[PDB]
């Protein structure tokens, strides 16, 4: 619409302000986060004051392959959307790649989940447009896709905006990323623990099983007990291996509406084709409800942080 | 013996260095340089610690060339590990970092002296747990230096008396019975032979294991589904054919099939005399 045209000039403009990237011209201000792949700080950019998020990946790749990834993430310059979170440049400076991006002031989904417990379907209405339009986004405009949908990597700000962020775009990245020690929960979808990506439905799998768990308050492989649920540690191989050849999780009858519930099931079935694509997910009855609810976000995002 | 901690103000931590997949190491100074690794488990339950201390009395009786020197732990500030300082880069950094190009002579001879170190580590019944060209260094460019061995009960946060080890580090050493976690103990003999199978993997086609599966979770899955299995195809044309045999049956799926280090030490110093 006007405000979003608004704000993405104003980012652009923001944006030619800053020159080539220094680690020197960054003074660290507060850590913002981190995880099983780096580190992000937030910071102030000297020569133009603005503030930053600064994500600082430590890899021991060959520099061949790291001068590739740099090239590669320079394709960040070409994505300017509402939903995507702005990127400023990309460098590498005292062996790590330093990706600077717009600092959210909300985090992400999955601290607003830790602060909130659960978060509500009106809400979650919301998001999914966001990241079914940031998919969409990323899927046209650049035939890109995600490969790593989950709350820690939907951001949210004071302004009621909700953005795609650390989603896919270095090849070389992505491999150097292989060779890593295992996590804890995947949100992987089945064909790709089995196989390879199938097009954006793999990226609605990991969209539904992130909206199960925000709905829910807990991470939903495996699915809670049976008294669990009315009171609203399994090994990684089992995570996986519960995903490929167990049923898909499912939520509560009867605390959450039909139409919400029809919407995480079309997002997680199985099989990838007969899963729904992002054309149908747009025109899903929860998401034409959710877009004409007028949902104050903003205001809900700050009451849960504990912001004005 | 009995009392191998350290007090506070013994130990000068100096640079970060890097974390790991338990802790994270510091070059500090102690009767010269040493490596002090901040354990991830800063606070350790009496259970926990008395049997970490137990360990570190199997460990400090340990002494061979080709075997990093244990020399205790300090737990004032928080619980860590001091152990001896290694010059030069490890394993990993010179085969996929530097990319440094050693002869199939010099090849063949690190992977005589990982044997040799391992051989040792389980004559003294230590399983290692996490073995990979991360934990071995080559001192002066020479010897082999094998590191981060045992410390079973330093991984695996504990409870309040149960150790279930949450599987960690990295994934394309462990074996399939180890990435599964499912029957009772699944680090064993035959899970070292198996990361010592990668390594040679590492050594004879000069990259990690799955170069063309980049996604964590799949191999993961894969592998400790049996579906997955590094690509031997890989292996460098100068490579011995009984050198390639070896590495075939140390990475065995099932893994009393797989031979122990006595055999493969054997096996390797065979095909190094006929070369
Ligand atoms: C085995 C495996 O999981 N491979 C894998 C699979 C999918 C993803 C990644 N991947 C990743 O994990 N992260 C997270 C861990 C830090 C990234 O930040 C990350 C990243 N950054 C980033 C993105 C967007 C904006 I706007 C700013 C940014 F800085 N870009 C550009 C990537 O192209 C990739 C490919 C990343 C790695
Ligand atoms: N641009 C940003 N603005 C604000 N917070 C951010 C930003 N980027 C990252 N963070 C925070 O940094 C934390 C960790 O970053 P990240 O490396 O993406 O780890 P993760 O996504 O939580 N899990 P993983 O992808 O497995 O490493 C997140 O939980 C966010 O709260
Ligand atoms: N004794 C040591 N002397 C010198 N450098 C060391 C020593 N131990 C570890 N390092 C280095 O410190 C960094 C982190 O080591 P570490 O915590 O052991 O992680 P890792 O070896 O890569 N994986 P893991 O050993 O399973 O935890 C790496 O760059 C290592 O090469
Ligand atoms: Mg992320
Ligand atoms: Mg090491």
């Amino acid at each position: 619409d006007e405000q979003q045209r608004k704000r993405l000039e104003a980012f652009l403009t923001q944006k030619q302000k800053v020159g080539e990237l220094k680690d020197d011209d960054f003074e660290k201000i507060s850590e913002l986060g981190a995880g099983n792949g780096g580190v992000v700080f937030k910071v102030s950019h000297k020569p133009s004051g603005l503030v930053m998020a600064r994500k600082l990946i430590h890899l021991e790749i060959k520099p061949a392959i790291r001068n590739q990834i740099i090239r590669e993430l320079q394709v960040l310059h070409e994505c300017n959307s509402p939903y995507i979170v702005g990127f400023y440049g990309a460098f590498y400076s005292d062996g790590e790649i330093s990706i600077c991006m717009e600092h959210m002031d909300g985090g992400s989904l999955d601290q607003v989940l830790k602060k909130a417990g659960r978060i509500p379907e009106q809400i979650l209405g919301k998001v999914s447009i966001a990241v079914i339009k940031g998919l969409t986004y990323l899927r046209e405009k650049h035939k890109i896709m995600h490969r790593d949908v989950k709350p820690s990597n939907i951001l949210v700000n004071s302004r009621g905006e909700i953005k795609l962020c650390d989603f896919g775009v270095s090849g070389q990245l992505i491999d150097a990323m292989a060779n890593a020690f295992v996590g804890t929960r995947s949100y992987m979808s089945p064909e790709r623990l089995q196989g390879t990506h199938y097009s954006v439905q793999s990226d609605i799998w990991s969209m539904g099983l992130s909206l199960v768990e925000m709905a829910v308050g807990r991470y939903p492989i495996p699915p809670p007990d049976a008294k669990e649920l009315e009171l609203m540690p399994m090994a990684i191989f089992e995570l996986l291996d519960y995903i490929v050849n167990e049923p898909p999780p499912k939520l509560p009858s009867g605390v959450f509406s039909l139409e919400f519930q029809d919407f995480v099931n079309k997002c997680l079935i199985k099989n990838p084709a007969e899963r729904a694509d992002l054309k149908q997910l747009m025109v899903h009855a929860f998401i034409k409800r959710s877009d004409a609810e007028e949902v104050d976000f903003a205001g809900w995002l700050c009451s849960t942080i504990g912001l004005n | 013996s009995d009392d191998w901690e350290i007090p506070d103000g013994q130990i000068t931590v100096g640079q970060r260095i890097g974390s790991g997949s338990f802790g994270t190491v510091y070059k500090g100074k102690w009767h010269g340089d040493v490596a002090v690794k901040m354990l991830n488990v800063t606070a350790p339950t009496p259970q926990q610690l008395q049997a970490f201390k137990n360990e570190v009395g199997v460990l400090r009786k340990t002494r061979h060339v080709n075997i990093l020197l244990f020399m205790g732990y300090s737990t004032k500030p928080q619980l860590a590990i001091v152990t001896q300082w290694c010059e030069g880069s490890s394993l990993y950094h010179h085969l996929h970092i530097i990319e440094t190009k050693f002869e199939m002579i010099k090849l063949i001879d690190i992977a005589r002296q990982t044997a040799q170190g391992m051989d040792y580590l389980h004559a003294k019944s230590i399983i290692h747990r996490d073995l990979k060209s991360n934990n071995i260094f080559l001192h002066e460019d020479l010897t082999v230096k094998i590191g981060d061995f045992g410390l079973a009960t330093v991984k695996s946060r504990w409870s309040g008396s149960h150790q279930f080890e949450q599987l960690s580090g990295s994934i394309l050493w462990m074996a399939p019975e180890v990435i599964r976690m499912q029957d009772k103990n699944p680090y064993s003999f035959q899970s070292d032979v198996y990361a010592f199978g990668i390594v040679l993997y590492e050594l004879m086609t000069g990259q990690l294991p799955y170069s063309n599966i980049n996604n964590r979770d799949q191999i993961i899955f894969m592998v400790g589904r049996g579906y997955l299995s590094p690509d031997l195809s890989k292996v460098r044309s100068n490579c011995p054919k009984a050198m390639k045999r070896l590495m075939a049956e140390c990475l065995k799926k099932k893994r009393d099939e797989r031979p122990l280090f006595p055999q493969i030490l054997a096996s390797i110093e065979l095909l190094a005399r006929s070369l």
